[PDB]
């Protein structure tokens, strides 16, 4: 009977675990919108037909956009803690009454985990044409992460099942 | 066993009542986005492979 | 061209052919009733015990 | 000459292709009904619990 | 789960219709206006060229 | 604002070399001018986004 | 058999409705290109036939 009633807490921790995931991914979607029109203001900076002026705000769109990816980073935490911030190696979440966890590796989706950085731009068409590729390899990482945390998303709730 | 602490019957009752409601929900999204796989929880690989397209 | 064989082959990846759903809404939706009813049978179990005293 | 090429550079830059929205906006009416008809149906999932007490 | 208090399936629903009515929304301005960039929301950097141009 | 285009409440022309520079004055007002408006648009759009995941 | 799991009039239904919809495609295709055979996939003999003449 107290290994049955202990069962309740191992339900907790893995809904805790869902909705961390959850806001994850939500952070995840905003990060890959973001990603993709990086891509395209890179893709129209490269051309070397433009006047100084449309280079030059198509510079300060991806900077924007790049603050933007930095901040939806920031904010995707539950309660203080969070699988996508990067502030930890991995969560655990209870699988069983004697403490046996279920881990989560964690998945930063910050600009240094996906291989971007807070001051990167382009001043010149050639260096639009390399942050083409460097950007297409951020978003690439970026939707690989997140299919990895939904596939943990989807393993926490047939454990719940088999849990109850 | 005609017991009134335990009710075992109405426990498989329910795990498969919450299993249709589980298919019901699925259904609902299904419907409501248009899209049989409209987040990484659908289906990861499938879903970073029409993200990236 | 290319731009929309893209899109046509996103949209072969993710959507919904929402026909089938069209039906297996209203199928699950008789499958919840029957399910509720076959727990407010199962709850009552318990019943038949005061009979006895 | 001159100014018709950037006027048509202009036209190239901002103005929309309306045969696409002519089609896209059908489906999004569609898809409007659909997901309003949707979360209808998730909004009675407390009547249920009715049943049982 | 048989909450009579929190009711996550209606919130997900409503997410998607909130987010089909902006798409209708856009396509509606898109459709007006006879523009795809309309302000300097839809793009500022493509705005900015054809408002010099 | 006049100040913050690059111009003047009193700017005006009164020869004509002088219009032929301020025809290159006006041209670099509109572009500052306009560059600030590329960022407000940008930086609604933005708070759009993050009411969305806000909510 | 009256089955709350499955419908095999409503898939027989949508195999005949599929198959009304590739014909309606395929004649307005034919009402818009003018031709009965406008690319290889319609007949690719008499259509390089028609390339080479």
């Amino acid at each position: 009977s107290a290994t049955a009633a202990s069962m309740n807490a191992v339900k907790d921790s893995l809904q805790r675990g869902q909705s961390t995931i959850d806001v994850a991914l939500a952070a995840g979607d905003t990060i890959t919108d973001l990603l993709g029109k990086m891509k395209e203001k890179a893709l129209a900076a490269s051309d070397t037909s433009l006047n100084t002026a449309s280079f030059n705000a198509l510079k300060s769109d991806f900077d924007s956009l790049r603050d933007q990816i930095e901040k939806a980073a920031t904010n995707a935490k539950f309660n203080g803690v969070s699988i996508a911030d990067g502030s930890t190696t991995k969560l655990t979440f209870l699988a069983n009454s004697d403490g046996s966890g279920f881990t989560v590796n964690a998945k930063t989706i910050s600009l240094a985990g996906i291989g971007l950085t807070t001051t990167s731009t382009f001043t010149t068409a050639a260096a639009a044409k390399t942050m083409i590729g460097t950007i297409d390899t951020a978003l690439q990482t970026a939707t690989n992460k997140l299919a990895s945390l939904g596939t943990s998303s989807v393993g926490l709730d047939t454990h719940l099942t088999f849990v109850g | 066993l005609n017991s009134i602490n335990t009710n075992a019957g109405a426990m498989i009752a329910l795990q498969n009542l919450n299993g249709t409601n589980s298919e019901l929900t699925t259904v609902q999204q299904r419907i409501n986005t248009g899209k049989k796989i409209a987040s990484a929880k659908d289906n990861g690989a499938i879903w970073a492979t029409a993200k990236n397209q | 061209k290319l731009q929309d064989s893209l899109d046509a082959g996103v949209g072969n990846l993710v959507d919904a052919d929402l026909a089938k759903e069209s039906a297996k809404l209203q199928s699950l939706q008789t499958k919840q009733q029957l399910g509720v009813q076959a727990l407010s049978i199962a709850n009552q179990s318990s019943s038949s015990i005061l009979s006895l005293f």
